[PDB]
RNA sequence: GCGGGGAAAGGAAACAUCUUAGUACCCGCAGGAAGGGAAGCCAACAGGGACCCCCUGAGUAGGGGCGACCGAAAGGGGGAUA
RNA sequence: CUCGGCUUAGUUUUGCCGGGGGAACGCGCCGGCCACUGGCCGGCAAGGCUAAGCACGUCCCGAGUCCGAUAGCGCACUAGUA
RNA sequence: CACGGGCCGGGGAGUUCACGGCCGUGGCGAGCCUAAGGGGUUCAACCCCGGAGGCGUAGGGAAACCGACAGCCCGCAGCGGGGCAACCCGCGAGGGGCGGGGUCUUAAAGGGCCCGUAGUCACGGCCGUGAGACCAGAAACCGGGCGAUCUAGCCCUGGGCAGG
RNA sequence: AGACCAAUCAAGCCCGGUGAUAGCUGGUUCCCCCCGAAGCGGGUCUCAGCCCGGCCUCCCCGGAGGCGGCCGGCGGGGUAGAGUACUGAUCGGGGCCCCGGUCAAACUCCGAACCUGCCAGCGCCGUAGAAGGGGGGAGGCGGGGGCGGUGGGGUAAGCCUCCGCUCCGAGACGGGAACAACCGAGACCGGGGUUAAGGCCCCCAAGUGCGGGCUUAGUGU
RNA sequence: UGAAUCCUGGCCACUGGCGGUACGUGAACCCCGGGUACAACCGGGCGAAGCGCCGCUGAAGGCCGGGGGCCCU
RNA sequence: UCGUUGCGGGUCCGCUUACCCGCCGCAAGGCGGGGACAGCGGCAGGCGGGCUGUUCGGCUGGGGCGGCACACCCCUGAAAAGAUAUCGGGGGUGCCCAAAGCUCGGCUCAGGCGGGUCAGAAAUCCGCCGUAGAGUGUAAGGGCAAAAGCCGGGCUGACUGGGCCCUUGAACGCAAGGGGCCCAGGCGGGAAACCGGGGCCUAGAGAACGCUCGUGCCCCCACCAGUGGGGGCCGGGCAUGACAGAAAAGUUACCCUAGGAAUAACCGGCUCGUCGCGGGUGAGAGUCCCCAUCGACCCCGCGGUUUGGUACCCAGACGUCGUCUCUUCCCAUCCUGGCGGUGCAGCAGCCGCCAAGGGUGGGGCUGCCCGCCCAUUAAAGGGGAACGUGAGAUGGGU
RNA sequence: GCCCCUAACCCGGCCAUAGGCGCCGGUGCUACACCCGGUCUCAUCAGAACCCGGAAGUUAAGGCCGGCGCCGCGCUCGGGAGUACUGGGCUCCGCGAGGGCCCGGGAAACCGGCGUGCUGGGAGGGGGC
C-alpha cells in the first residue's frame, strides 16, 4: 500500500497486468488497483515536458520535475470484497460483469492474500473447468 | 544481449545428426591405436559429447604427444596458441593426409 | 531434501570405511578473546563514527548445507557442503 | 626552546575509522641556547654502563576500513665527556 | 586494579588525564613483549641540580658556475614610503 | 555563422630532492662503497684516515628447522679436417633440453620454489610514486581576529509636524 | 522578504591552513633526420578517467625458418539456393489418405560459391638475422567515408547497432563547378618526356572528329 | 487562529504527546555458579527509564470512500 | 549506578553537621526551611535533524519513470572455421532431489487394433502392429530403443591426498565458477570387461580483512621451565545479486562552481510516419445513367505548411509566444480578367482549366495563435522570408 | 604346421544397394535350427524364457541361396542446367528497392535410367607342401 505509483504505473497502462492487489504491512487485502482508480481520480497525476525554450531571460528551472509522487493506497479502491478458495466462482462472476473490474483478491482463513482470481480465471471456469492439477472444492 | 559463453553455446548445428546417423555410432574408432608423432582430426562424436573438445576444435589437426590412460594427448593450436587437448579415440579420426 | 542420519563413509584416520554419524553444522560462539575481536572491541573505543563496514543489503535465499560427518570409531570429523539450497531434513 | 589547548582543507580516486597532525593557529613560560642527564636501565647467563645531538640499525619489528598510509627501540660508529 | 578518554609502533603489551578502589617495606619492593607459579638474571620508583658536544638569525664578518632595475627582498631611489 | 588575440616591446610554463625500475658509459671485482666524523692544507676546494653499516657471495619454509651440479643430449659463433666450390664431418664457450641436488607439501607419487657466478659504486639520461611537482583556474571548509559611522532591533536623552 | 549585519549574506570581512583539490577547461617557447599508431577486447561506483592485452617505437638475446597469395593431396562446415521430407504455417481438388499450390530468423532429406586445419610444392621474405624471448618509452582506450553482408532494427534518416576490404584522420597532386575520405594516384629538389582518371564549340589544354539511327520537348546537355 | 456577527460537524486507525496495575523485553553496577594457584573468560540471577501492551488527547499534524440491505458491512 | 554520604536506634525511623535554598550582616556569624535527599562529578541505557559530518550507483537514441539489456544459460540474429553488438527477438536461472545420485540385470515407450466378468474412453489378462509420434526434475537446443527411457537387486564415488588439460577469458594479458583425463589410498555394483570424485550435455555462481569449524604424537608466544590463554600453516563454511565485492535518503524556483554542442529546449540540417495537397481505381450513390457532382475497398505520388523521428552545427550564449510597424516573394486562386462543363430555363449555385497585375477591409470575445461570432463587402485566399523584423517597439501570456 | 580354393555356422567392419510388403522355388551326411525332457547347476506365476541333460521326429518355421513385383533407399549416369546461387572488377542500366556486363566457381527438387548389400578373420570341407 506504501508503494509510489511510478513503480507500477507502466505495468498497468501496458496492459501486463489487468489490475494490482494491494497488501498492507501483514499480508491482507488493502484494497485494488486497476486504470479506473486513474481514471476516476487524478490525484496521482503530475505534469511533465520536455526542456521549455529558455533563451535571453534569467529562469532557473526550465524543466518541470516530479518530486512528491503519490502513494498507492491515496488512489486504491478501498473495501473490496475478497474471496476464499470455497468462494463460488458465479459470485465473482456477477462482480465482475457487474462493475468490470476484473481482479478479485484471494485470502486464507486469517485474511492474508494468497492469490486472486482474473477475468482469465473466470472465463476458464465457464470455458473449461479447473486448471491443470487442481481440484473443484465444494462450495 | 551479449553473447553467453556456455562450454556448448552455439553448437546447435554442430551436434545435429541427420536421420541416416541417429543412434550409436560403429566402433572402429575406438579400435585405431595412435602412437607419438601420428596425427589425427578432432572430429567431434554427438553421443559422447561429455567427453567431446570445445567447438574451436572441429575440424583441427593435431600431433598425437602420448597416452593418459585411456585418452590421448593431442597437440594442436587455436590461430598462434598452443593447446592440448585431452580426448578419446570416439572423437578422432586418423589424418591420413600428412 | 532428505538426507540419512547415517552414511558408510572413508574415513582417512582409520583408512578404510566407516559408519559415520551425520549432524548439522553449527557455527561456534564468538569468543571475546580472538584477535580480531580484540582489535574491534580496542577500535570501538573512543570518538568518532561507527568505525567498520555493517552489510545492510543480502541477496542469498539459502546458504550453503553443510553437515558434519563423525566417525563411530575414532571420532574423527569430515565437515562437507552438499551446495546452497534449504535446509535438509536429517532422517 | 619548554608546558598546555587544538582544526579543517586535501589524501584514501566517494566516505565515516584513519590520515593530514599533535600540524596551522591560540594560551602560558624561559635562555643565550633550551629541554635531557647520573639505572626500580639494557641485555641474556656473554656482557654493556648518565645524557643530548649526528651517521646507521630501518621503512626492519610493529600499528592500520592489515587500506591509504604510519613507524620504533636495543645494538654499532662518532661529537663531547662529570 | 578498574571504567571513560586523548595519545603512542606498543600490539590481550606505550605514556598520561579524569572517576572509583588502593599496598608493602630491605626477611621488602620493581623489571625481564598476555596472566600466574617456580628458577635465574638485573635493579632500588614515587625529592633536586649538572658544564661540554646539538637549534636559530634582528645583528656582525666572509664567500658565490646566484640576479642585474618588468630581474633580484614589497623597497638599488626623501619604501613598509606615498 | 566553433572559441581566443587592437598593435608593439619586455616578461611568461617538466624543476629539485628522496626512493624504485631501466639504459649509456667509467672504476674496482667475490667482492664493491664508505656515512657521520677525525688529522693536515695554499682552509667549504684538495690529501689522508674513518668499513659502523649497506648491497653481493644460497636457498626452501608460516614456523620450528633444514640447506645445493660438470653426468648426458641438441646446437649458434668459433676452431679443426675433406672438398674446385656446393656442402659434409669432428670439437663446441654462450644458448636450449634432460638428468642430478637443496627445501616445502603429502602416507607416497606427483607438484612449488631454488641450484653448475657477478656484483657493487659512481656520472648522465628516461619513466614511476610523494613532496606545490609543467603553468593558470573553483564554488567551498577550518583557525584566530575586525566590524552595528551603513542597516535590523531595542534602550537613554534632545528636536519636528502650514492650513482646512 | 531567508531581509539586514559598512556597494559583501541559503551563513560577513581580514589574515592564516594554502601554491586546498580538480578524471574538467585554457596555455606549454629552436632546427633537421629515421620509423610511425589508436579509438578494438577484458576489468573497473565504470561510461569526459584508469589498468591488462591489440596496434607504435628503441635496444638486446637468439638462430633458420616464416606466410596478407596460388596449385594439389587429405579434412572440417550447414550459409545462398533448394525443399515443404522432421517441427510448424497455408490455399484448393479427390477418396484419416492421395494429388496440385503458397511459406519459415528462432524448420531441414539436400546443398554451393566461400572460409578454414595439416602436409607437399610454387611464390615471396629471411644469416645485412625467420621463429621465439627479455628490457625502456609510449600514444591511444570519442573515430569517420565509400562499397558489400535484403546484414539486425527503423516509415525513413547525413539514423542506431554488428561483420569485412579500402581510404580520411595522419596523405600532397589531377578529375569531379566548388567539396576529408567518389575516380585517378601516392609527393626529397630542379628540369625534359609519356600517360591515368577525365576531357577535346568558347570560357579551358586538346575534335565545331567519323558512320548510322532517334528526339521537336531547349526534352536534354 | 486572525475585527465583529452566525457558527465551528464525525474520526484517536496513523504520526505525535501524555497517563498506567500486571506481564514480556530492556545497560552499566551488583549477586551466584563454572573457569583460572590469580585473572582474562563462560553461564545464570536481579533489573531503571524506555519499548511492547492498555488508555486519554483533534482550537495536536491532520483525515472525512465504497458495497450492501434507516440498518449491516 | 559509583562517589560526595555522616551520626543514633529496629530495610525502616529519627537527627544535624555535611550539602542545598532564602533573609540579615562590611566581614565575623546569626535566623528559617530542606536534608544524607537534592545538587554536583564519573560511568551506563533511552529519547534526541536541537547541532556536526557525509552518502544519496550505473546503463540510457538528452535526463527522468520504468526495465536490468548490471552476474549467468539455451535458440535466433551470426554472413557453412573462429570472434561478433543494439533498451535486438523467443525463453530461462539464485533451485530441486537420499533420490531425481552409483552400478548390475531384465524389459519397451506414445498410440492403434483383435479377444476377454463386473469393466466403462480409460484398471488387470491374451495376441498383433507400433522409428519413438513417449519418457528423460527444471528454459531452449542437442543426445538416447537388447537405452541415456520403465521396473527390480545391491549400494553411497554427492569419497580422502594430489597432478595435468579445456572453458569462463578466440588469435592475445586476466578472478572466482564449471567440465575433462589421470596417479595413489580405500570402497560400491558386476562373472568380467568396465563404470562411479553427483544429476545425459550446455545454467543455478563469490576476493581481502574478520569470525567459526575440521585437521596434526603439527609450528610459534621475547632469559629458562610449567599452567591457562593467544597466534600460525592446510581445508569447509558465514557475503558482498551494482554478482572481478564502499557501509549510505531527500530537496533547491534562493541556489553556486567546473565543464559539455560527447547531450536536451528555440532556429537551422537530415527524414516525412504524422500534417497539407495531387493522381490511379470504380463498388456504390446520382429517377435512367460509374465519372454533372461524388468516390467505399485499395494503390502511386508531391510539398516542407502541423506534429514527430534523429542528434550534424551552435553552450567563453544566434534574445525565448503573440501583436505592432515595414518590405518583398510563392501559387496549390477567395475576388477582379479569360474559357469550359453542369442533374446550366431565368435568378442563383456547383465543378474544372489559364492567370499572382491589383484587392483581400472594419469590429465583439480570448495574452493569444487558431477559432467562433457581428455589420458590411466584388471578395473579405492561403503560405515563405533565422516559426521575416525586440542593437525597431510592446511585454498581456509562457 | 604351411600355402591355395571354398555354402549354410562363429567373431566382425561399413551400417537400408543391407530395410519393408507379397508371391514362387532351392537347401538338411555334416553345420545351423525347430525338436525331446527337467535328476543335476541355474530359473521363474510359469523348464514359456534363462540354464542344464539329450537326440525320437522334421525341413513346416528360422538361417542361407535364386527369381519376380511394389514401396523405401543408393548412384563419380542423361535431362533439369551452365539454370538458381555465388568470389573479384565496373564513371554499365534503373527514379528507386534493384538489375546488367566481364573474369572465376556452380547446385537442389524433380523426371528418366541403373542398382537392391559389399567385405575382413575363423571353424568345417577340398587340394597340394
Ligand atoms: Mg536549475
Ligand atoms: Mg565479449
Ligand atoms: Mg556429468
Ligand atoms: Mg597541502
Ligand atoms: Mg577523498
Ligand atoms: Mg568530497
Ligand atoms: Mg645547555
Ligand atoms: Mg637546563
Ligand atoms: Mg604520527
Ligand atoms: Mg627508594
Ligand atoms: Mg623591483
Ligand atoms: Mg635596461
Ligand atoms: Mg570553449
Ligand atoms: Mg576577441
Ligand atoms: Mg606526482
Ligand atoms: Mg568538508
Ligand atoms: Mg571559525
Ligand atoms: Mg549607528
Ligand atoms: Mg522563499
Ligand atoms: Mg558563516
Ligand atoms: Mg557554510
Ligand atoms: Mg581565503
Ligand atoms: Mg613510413
Ligand atoms: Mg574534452
Ligand atoms: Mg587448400
Ligand atoms: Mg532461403
Ligand atoms: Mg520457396
Ligand atoms: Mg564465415
Ligand atoms: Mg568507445
Ligand atoms: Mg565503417
Ligand atoms: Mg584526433
Ligand atoms: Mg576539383
Ligand atoms: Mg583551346
Ligand atoms: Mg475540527
Ligand atoms: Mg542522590
Ligand atoms: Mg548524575
Ligand atoms: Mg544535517
Ligand atoms: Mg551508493
Ligand atoms: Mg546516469
Ligand atoms: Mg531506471
Ligand atoms: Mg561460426
Ligand atoms: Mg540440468
Ligand atoms: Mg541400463
Ligand atoms: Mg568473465
Ligand atoms: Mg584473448
Ligand atoms: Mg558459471
Ligand atoms: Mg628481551
Ligand atoms: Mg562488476
Ligand atoms: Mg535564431
Ligand atoms: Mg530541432
Ligand atoms: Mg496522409
Ligand atoms: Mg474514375
Ligand atoms: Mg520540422
Ligand atoms: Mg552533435
Ligand atoms: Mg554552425
Ligand atoms: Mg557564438
Ligand atoms: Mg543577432
Ligand atoms: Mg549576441
Ligand atoms: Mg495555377
Ligand atoms: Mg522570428
Ligand atoms: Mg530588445
Ligand atoms: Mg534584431
Ligand atoms: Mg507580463
Ligand atoms: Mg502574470
Ligand atoms: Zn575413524
Amino acid at each position: 500500500a506504501i508503494e509510489k505509483v511510478s513503480k507500477i504505473f507502466h505495468k498497468l497502462v501496458g496492459g501486463e497486468v489487468d489490475g494490482y492487489v494491494v497488501l498492507n504491512r501483514e499480508g491482507g487485502a488493502a484494497g485494488i488497483l486497476t486504470v479506473w482508480n486513474f481514471l476516476k481520480s487524478r490525484r496521482w497525476f503530475r505534469g511533465s515536458g520536455e526542456p521549455r525554450a529558455i533563451f535571453g531571460t534569467r529562469v532557473t528551472r526550465g524543466e518541470s520535475k516530479p518530486r512528491g509522487v503519490a502513494r498507492v493506497w491515496r488512489i486504491m479502491s478501498r473495501g473490496v470484497a475478497v474471496a476464499n478458495p470455497d468462494t463460488p466462482i458465479t459470485d465473482v462472476a456477477r462482480y465482475m460483469a457487474t462493475f468490470g473490474i476484473y481482479v478479485v483478491p484471494v485470502v486464507d482463513r486469517n485474511g492474508k492474500v494468497i492469490g486472486a482470481v482474473t477475468a482469465w480465471d473466470v472465463l476458464h471456469a465457464y470455458l473449461y473447468g479447473p486448471k491443470e492439477g487442481r481440484e473443484d472444492v465444494e462450495v | 544481449v551479449k553473447r553467453t559463453h556456455g562450454y556448448r553455446y552455439k553448437s546447435r548445428k554442430l551436434l545435429s545428426k541427420a536421420p541416416r546417423e541417429r543412434g550409436m555410432s560403429g566402433l572402429s574408432r575406438l579400435l585405431y591405436e595412435y602412437k607419438p608423432g601420428d596425427k589425427v582430426v578432432i572430429d567431434i562424436d554427438p553421443t559422447f559429447i561429455s567427453t567431446a573438445p570445445h567447438r574451436r576444435y572441429q575440424g583441427k589437426v593435431g600431433v598425437v604427444i602420448g597416452t593418459r590412460g585411456r585418452a590421448y594427448v593431442i597437440e594442436t593450436y587455436i590461430g598462434d596458441k598452443k593447446k592440448i587437448i585431452i580426448t578419446t579415440p570416439e572423437h578422432l579420426r586418423p589424418h591420413l593426409g600428412g | 531434501m532428505k538426507f540419512p542420519k547415517s552414511v558408510n563413509m572413508y574415513c582417512p584416520r582409520c583408512n578404510t570405511y566407516t559408519q559415520h554419524s551425520v549432524s548439522n553444522y553449527h557455527g561456534g560462539q564468538r569468543r571475546s578473546l580472538a584477535e580480531g575481536q580484540r582489535r574491534y572491541e580496542r577500535k570501538l573505543k573512543g570518538y568518532g563514527s561507527t568505525p567498520k563496514p555493517k552489510q545492510k543489503r543480502f541477496a542469498k535465499v539459502n546458504k550453503k548445507v553443510t553437515l558434519v560427518f563423525t566417525c563411530t570409531k575414532c571420532g574423527y570429523k569430515i565437515v562437507k557442503s552438499l551446495g546452497r539450497m534449504k535446509k535438509v531434513e536429517l532422517v
